[PDB]
Order: structure tokens, then sequence, then C-alpha cells
């Protein structure tokens, strides 16, 4: 349980993935040349998780996949584009047309063998493979279609390893196509049965945060991917820095996933900083706790007041009073006991890391397995049925091989997931 | 990447002239196929041009006609050196406004030669995206031979997409009485082979030239240059790169809710003549997209329901000015969407200014917009054709010409049954649930 293989698929997958590697390479003191220019030794204590050697410096353990070579060049032309392995870029030149079926069945299946060869290559140089990590978008064609295919392919070749995903949710507020509910529904139908843990990154939440909190009138994808890279850096903190609680992928999944199909997490963090330089708020521990458990800081369009928390993982960063952290984390629990499941004792777990993210002195990342996440699936299921009742745009999926029954099953299994999230939202201790 | 343009008949060939002339002007290509040195440089436009080893840029186009007269002018005028002579295919005997001649009798003599010259271009492409077919609805070649070519492309290049720019007939410039026959016949045999079909009512382009350009009787050059402006805005997504320049294949995913409902309605603005002094804002050119006088197919979208609405901006256009104009129009006009659609507008922006022919009749504008809307009101155009068809076919007038050229008379009935179902399919889509 040491090394983690990272994979990014599609347009959004390579976008948020490249921004994520920029963030953690800086926190670990790695310049685009690959060399280590940091100061502390904690940054190198667990650098073997995400990076390799060259003995001539550190190289990310990442694989970049897309059916379109457009994002391939915008990544290599980026500031950290010269650090990735050249052979790890696996790109077709056709495209997916924002079709889940094209990426999952047709033209992504004719490219997936090339990716598994690079997956196999990075897995042999691993003393003990911990798991996999995928960034993608459920509303697209490549990241959604080919991503879920890559997950199922890795599942059958690595049935021992944890499958973790960073899936972003489509939303009409920042939508590129009308068939996004189709793609997201077909993709959720896969994640619920293939991934061990999945971080729901709602674009509707990211948009509302940039608009109503950061006060940005017209948010761009860079404004949204800033919140993503920050959220991704927080939920991976315990994995790359020497911590005791939730150290590896499985131990986190064993603490967060009480039921196999309920592995969809609602991430949040604080403080919410814009793309500017730095703020002067200098948040106290009682503030970081109130901000964490607030809906205005959730990366998922769901109100925690509407559901109960099954499990919770809190991660504080920066020099602070750990004793003062326990008093706050205990307080929010016994002051809001109705929103925490009673039949799971000690379901909330708090970790601390001395190193903050670059730009801040104190931050806190929230990971919650809340039953309110059914609102997100209810929202997608609403849009899916609105088109599927008339079978609009269905010919593009059937034209690529999909039977009409596959849509009915994916819709049914998603509504089953919603009912189960409501099922344990109603269960009591008695 | 690459796109092969096919121009069939007089209308297709003569429009391709105005289009590739405008393509050269936009990309800075000279009639001899030469361009200045880059001095990289963002050189997207190779989807429509190939490169000779000697630095010559040749269009990925094929010009087909059953008569040498029109294409002979091409291999004689200013752009005689632009195309390789292998791309200019001609016969000797035309189709005489007879679909059955272009599709059955005469067209079958040259169909194998055309597909061969197309395979040449297809084999010079590293990644083919699709075909762009340019043809008329009334001419024998533009209707008969095109539908034959569309049947053969689906067999050979089955995976590739096929888009057609069809010239809807109009009596103001109509050169044949049986044009409604040919229109119905080619729309039937091509319906299952076309992915997207941009109809161009010649009456709309004729009136827009009379109204906005103040031309008494527009010539074909006037209509073609106005059409070439629209065709350029549609293909500009494929020919240019831009951070907000959405690809055209991404718009088709919204424009085509069903395979048979693949006839979008294009609305271009502003169209201004070069006579006096004018500069229109984003909100004014976006308002003009909803004035039926600016459409290229005569119909009233207010009498129908929308399924898609795409705004192809090009020029000095800022996104916040777009959303401000859209929010005003969406709450100050009557845009009825079907109750199964997302009601959202898809916007693409290309910051290069709209290019016009120098010394032409169109004025250079700071910004322009081409709206692609899939509305049920376009079924009014089918009704006007189906009516003129029904009047003559009820008497079997002019049918002996078609039956005398290899076509069975029952194919008239089949083609009309399909148009009858197509009108029902447009009626049914617009209903709520
Ligand atoms: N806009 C425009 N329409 C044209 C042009 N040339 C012909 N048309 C239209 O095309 C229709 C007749 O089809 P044509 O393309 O002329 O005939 P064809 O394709 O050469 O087929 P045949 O002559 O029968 O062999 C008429 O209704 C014309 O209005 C043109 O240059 N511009
Ligand atoms: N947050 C975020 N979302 C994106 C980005 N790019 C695309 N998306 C979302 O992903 C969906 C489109 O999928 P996309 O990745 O572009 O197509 P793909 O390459 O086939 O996976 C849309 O709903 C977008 O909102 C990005 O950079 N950031
Ligand atoms: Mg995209
Ligand atoms: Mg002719």
């Amino acid at each position: 349980m040491r090394e983690i293989v990272h994979i990014q698929a599609g347009q959004c997958g390579n976008q948020i993935g490249a921004k994520f590697w920029e963030v953690i390479s800086d926190e670990h003191g790695i310049d685009p040349t690959g060399s280590y220019h940091g100061d502390s030794d904690l940054q190198l204590e667990r650098i073997n998780v995400y990076y390799n050697e060259a003995a001539n410096k550190y190289v990310p353990r990442a694989i970049l996949v897309d059916l379109e070579p457009g994002t391939m060049d915008s990544v290599r032309s980026g500031p950290f584009g010269q650090i990735f392995r050249p052979d790890n870029f696996v790109f077709g030149q056709s495209g997916a047309g924002n079709n889940w079926a094209k990426g999952h069945y047709t033209e992504g299946a004719e490219l997936v063998d090339s990716v598994l060869d690079v997956v196999r290559k990075e897995s042999e140089s691993c003393d003990c493979l911990q798991g996999f990590q995928l960034t993608h978008s459920l509303g697209g064609g490549t990241g959604s279609g080919m991503g879920t295919l890559l997950i199922s392919k890795i599942r059958e070749e690595y049935p021992d390893r944890i499958m973790n995903t960073f899936s972003v949710v489509p939303s009409p507020k920042v939508s590129d196509t009308v068939v996004e509910p189709y793609n997201a529904t077909l993709s959720v139908h896969q994640l619920v049965e293939n991934t061990d843990e999945t971080y729901c990154i709602d674009n509707e939440a990211l948009y509302d945060i940039c608009f109503r909190t950061l006060k940005l009138t017209t948010p761009t994808y860079g404004d949204l991917n800033h919140l993503v890279s920050a959220t991704m850096s927080g939920v991976t903190t315990c994995l790359r820095f020497p911590g005791q609680l939730n150290a590896d992928l499985r131990k986190l999944a064993v603490n967060m996933v009480p039921f196999p199909r309920l592995h969809f997490f609602m991430p949040g963090f604080a403080p919410l900083t814009s793309r500017g330089s730095q703020q002067y708020r200098a948040l106290t521990v009682p503030e970081l706790t109130q901000q964490m458990f607030d809906a205005k800081n959730m990366m998922a369009a769901c109100d925690p007041r509407h559901g109960r928390y099954l499990t919770v993982a809190a991660v504080f960063r920066g020099r602070m009073s750990m004793k003062e952290v326990d008093e706050q984390m205990l307080n929010v629990q016994n002051k809001n006991s109705s929103y925490f499941v009673e039949w799971i004792p000690n379901n909330v777990k708090t970790a601390v890391c001395d190193i903050p993210p670059r730009g801040l002195k104190m931050s806190a990342t929230f990971i919650g397995n809340s039953t309110a996440i059914q609102e997100l699936f209810k929202r997608i299921s609403e849009q899916f049925t609105a088109m599927f009742r008339r079978k609009a745009f269905l010919h593009w999926y059937t034209g690529e091989g999909m039977d009409e029954m596959e849509f009915t099953e994916a819709e049914s299994n998603m509504n089953d997931l919603v009912s189960e999230y409501q099922q344990y939202q109603d269960a009591t201790a008695d | 990447r690459e796109c092969i343009s096919i121009h069939v008949g007089q209308a297709g060939v003569q429009i391709g002239n105005a289009c590739w002339e405008l393509y050269c002007l936009e990309h800075g290509i000279q009639p001899d196929g030469q361009m200045p040195s880059d001095k990289g440089g963002g050189d997207s436009f190779n989807t429509f041009f190939s490169e000779t080893g000697a630095g010559k840029h040749v269009p990925r186009a094929v010009f087909v006609d059953l008569e040498p007269t029109v294409i002979d002018e091409v291999r004689t005028g200013t752009y005689r050196q632009l195309f390789h002579p292998e791309q200019l295919i001609t016969g000797k005997e035309d189709a005489a406004n007879n679909y059955a001649r272009g599709h059955y009798t005469i067209g079958k003599e040259i169909i194998d030669l055309v597909l061969d010259r197309i395979r040449k271009l297809a084999d010079q492409c590293t990644g083919l995206q699709g075909f762009s077919v340019f043809h008329s609805f009334g001419g024998g070649t533009g209707s008969g031979f095109t539908s034959l070519l569309m049947e053969r492309l689906s067999v050979d290049y089955g995976k590739k997409s096929k888009l057609e720019f069809s010239i809807y007939p109009a009596p103001q410039v109509s050169t044949a009485v049986v044009e409604p026959y040919n229109s119905i016949l080619t729309t039937h045999t091509t319906l299952e082979h076309s992915d997207c079909a941009f109809m161009v009512d010649n009456e709309a382009i004729y009136d827009i030239c009379r109204r906005n350009l103040d031309i008494e009787r527009p010539t074909y050059t006037n209509l073609n240059r106005l059409i070439g402006q629209i065709v350029s805005s549609i293909t500009a997504s494929l020919r240019f790169d831009g951070a907000l320049n959405v690809d055209l294949t991404e718009f088709q995913t919204n424009l085509v809710p069903y395979p048979r409902a693949h006839f979008p309605l294009a609305t271009y603005a502003p169209v201004i003549s070069a006579e006096k002094a004018y500069q229109l804002s984003v909100a004014e050119i976006t308002n003009a997209c909803f004035e039926p006088a600016n459409q290229m197919v005569k119909c009233d979208p207010r009498h129908g329901k929308y399924m898609a609405c795409c705004l192809l901006y090009r020029g000095d256009v800022v996104p916040k000015d777009v959303n401000a104009a859209i929010a005003t129009i969406k709450t100050k006009r009557t845009i009825q969407f079907v109750d199964w659609c997302p009601t959202g507008f898809k916007v693409g922006i290309n910051y290069e200014p709209p290019t016009v022919v120098p010394g032409g009749d169109l004025a250079k504008v700071q910004r322009a917009v081409c709206m692609l809307s899939n509305t049920t009101a376009i079924a009014e155009a089918w009704a006007r054709l189906d009516h003129k068809f029904d009047l003559m076919y009820a008497k079997r007038a002019f049918v002996h010409w078609y039956v005398g050229e290899g076509m069975e008379e029952g194919e008239f009935s089949e083609a009309r049954e399909d148009m009858a179902a197509l009108e029902k399919d447009y009626e049914e889509v617009g209903v709520d649930s």
C-alpha cells in the first residue's frame, strides 16, 4: 500500500489533472524540470506515492488519455507539461463527440489496449501498488465513456487494488451539450459498481461558489478548476504526508464506506480563496470548523441539512492547536447530533498536517459520506428522464452499438442508489 | 481533421467558387495557391487545404458536373491554378432538370470516376472528418447525381459524416418547372444518408439582397456571395482555432434530436450594403437573428417550437455582451421550446472579423452572427414543395420524362409518402406531454 497510479481522461480529466499536478509538485518542492528545490524533509518522506525516480529527478506516476490530441498539446505547452513521461501520453486522433457510447464502446475500446500497456508499465516499477486514481467528467464523451471502460478494465486486471475517482458533475449552468444527463447517468451506473470511492465534484456547486461567494460575474473553467485543484490537494493530504489516520486508500475506504454502493463523497474545504494573491483573514480553528460544515463550501450541490452524515473525514493543515481542534470537532457533533448517524459510533475522524497549502497558513478539507448526495442524483435523474421519455438524441448512442435497455438499467440503478441513500437516512438506533 | 467539400451541378459548383474565394481571402491564400511565410503562427485551416511539397495550398474540394460549361469557367478564370485538374470532373451530356437522368441514366456513367477522385483526396488525409456536399434541389445533377453520390459514400465511407448545403428552389430564379419533383425525389433518397442539411431558400437570399443590399434583380453572383458568407460562418469553426470557438460537430449534437429532423434554419446578420456610412452592437445583431426577414428559409418560427438554438458569433464579440443580449431576448421575445428540451442557447465565438469580397456588395463589419436553430417551422418549406408536387403529380404531368429514364413511377409515390411522414414527424415533435 504505497504507490498510487494516477490517470486523467478526456478534456476535463486532463485539465483538472494537470492543475492538480502543478499544485502538489509545488507543495512537494518540485520544479517543472523535475528537480527537488524544497526545504522540509516531510515533502520527500512519502514522495514515492505519486512520483518515481530517474536515477535525473522526480517524475509523476501519471497517465494522460484522450481520444482528441487537442488537450495533449495544451498540457505539454503548460508550465509543468515537460515533467510528464513522453510515453505516458496515450492519445487517439478521432474524438468522442461528447458521446459516452463512443468512448466506452466504439472508439475508446480501440484505444484502451494502448492505455493498459502504459498502466502495466507503471505498475511493474511499483514495489507494492496501492491503488489507482482517475480524474474525468461524467457529462462528456471520453472521460465519461472511456474512463468508465478504463475503470472496468483496470478492475479485471487489478482486482486487488483500490479504484478511486475524481468525477465532476455536469450542470446546465456550465454545460457544453444536452446529452450530458445521458452520459452522467450511464457513467454513474458504472461508478456505483466499479469504484471503491468517488469524490463528487459538482460543477453547479463550483459555479455557485465562484458566482455567489467569490463574486465573479462570469466564471471561467480556470475559476472552477482552481477550486478543484485545491479540493484535490486536501483530500490527498493524508496520502502523501506522514500521517496516522487514513494513510492509504483502503484504510480510508474502510472508514468512509459502510455499504459498497454508497461510496460517493461530498468534498468541501475552507477558506474559499479566489484566484488572487492571498487573503488576510487568517482564520481561527473555530472558523475553519464552521466553514467546513457549511453548505456554501461544499463542492456538491447538496444541503447537508437535508441528509445525515454516515461517515466524515476532516483534514486540517497548518500549525494549530490540535487540542483546540478536538474541542471544535467534538462540539459540531454533539451540537448537531441529528445530522450524524447514531448507529455508527465515532464516524467522524480528524487528521492534522503541519504543512499548509502554498498561499495559506491554515486550511481544512472536508470529506463527507452524506445521504444528502441523493439530491445530486435526483437532479441528474430528473434531466435524464425529461429527454428519455421521448427518446431524444438516443440515435447517437444506439448508432454506436448501445441497446435502448442499457439506458433503462442505468436509470433504474441510479434511482435505486437514491432510494438506498434515503433508506439509511431514515434508519434509527432504537 | 480534414474535410472534403463536394460541389455538384451548376449551383454547387458556382457556390463553391464564391466559398473557396472567400476561404482564400480569410486565410490569406493567393489564387496560385501560395501564402507568405509564417514568420508556427497558428496555421486549423489545413482541415480544408492540403500542402504540396512546393508550398502550394490546394483545396480539399471536388467539382462535379454532367456538363463541362460551368467547370470550364473555373479552369479558365482566376482560380485555374488553385485546383488540380483531377478535381474538376465533367461529363458531356447533362441531366436536363431530370432527377432520373442524373441518378439513373447519365449519372451512373460517371459515378465510378467521381468516387475514384474522391478516394484520392481521402487517401491524402491523415484523419478524415466528413464530407460537405453542395447541390441544388431542382437541377437534374444537383438532385439526381447528388443522391446517387450520397448512397455510395454511405457504403464506402460509412463511418464518416456527411453535411449538405442544399439550394431550395424559388420561382424568381427557377430554371425548370419540374423542380418540385426533383426536390421531393432527392430529399427522399438522401434523407437516410445525410447527417445535417442546411437548406438555402433562393427566395430568402433573393429578397435579402433586394431589401438589405438594394439590388433590383439580384444575379446569381449576388446570391452566391451572400450564401458564401453564411457557409463561411458555419465552417469557420473547423477552419480556425479559438479558446471559445466551439467546433461545428459539437453543435450538431444539439441541432439533431432525431435522425430525420436534421434540417436546421440558418439566420445571418448583419447584411449591409456598401453605399452609406453605418456599427451594430452584439444585442442588435442577436435581435436580428429572430427577425424572419433575416432567415435563409422563408418560414415563421413563432408559428413553431424550437428544439435547439446556436449562436455562431464572429468578430469583436465579448461573452458577457452575448449573455446580456440573450437574457434580454429570452425575456422580450416568444421563443417556444418543446417541453423535452433544455431551453439553453449554445454560443461559439471566433474573434476574426467577417471577410467580404473586395469591391463586392457586402460591407466589412466589426462583428456578425449566424444563428443555427432547429425549429418545427421549417416544415412550412416542405409543405410548399409538397403542394406544388401534389398539383402536378395528381395529373401525372411530366412523369413520362422520369419514367423514360430508368425510374419506376412508384418511386414518385414512395418519395411523397416519405415527405408526408416527414411532415407528421415535425408535427409530432412539437407536441408536449
Ligand atoms: N444561389 C444559386 N442558385 C443556383 C445557381 N445556379 C443554379 N441555381 C439554382 O439551381 C436550380 C437548378 O439546378 P442547377 O444546379 O442549375 O442544375 P444542375 O445541377 O446543373 O443539373 P442539370 O443542369 O439538370 O444537369 C435552380 O432553381 C436555380 O435557382 C447559383 O449559381 N446560385
Ligand atoms: N470543472 C471543469 N469542467 C469541465 C472542464 N472541461 C470540461 N468540463 C465539463 O465536462 C463536460 C464535457 O466533457 P469533456 O471533458 O469536455 O469531454 P471529453 O473530453 O470527451 O471527456 C461538460 O459538462 C463540462 O462542464 C474543466 O476544465 N473544468
Ligand atoms: Mg468538451
Ligand atoms: Mg448544369
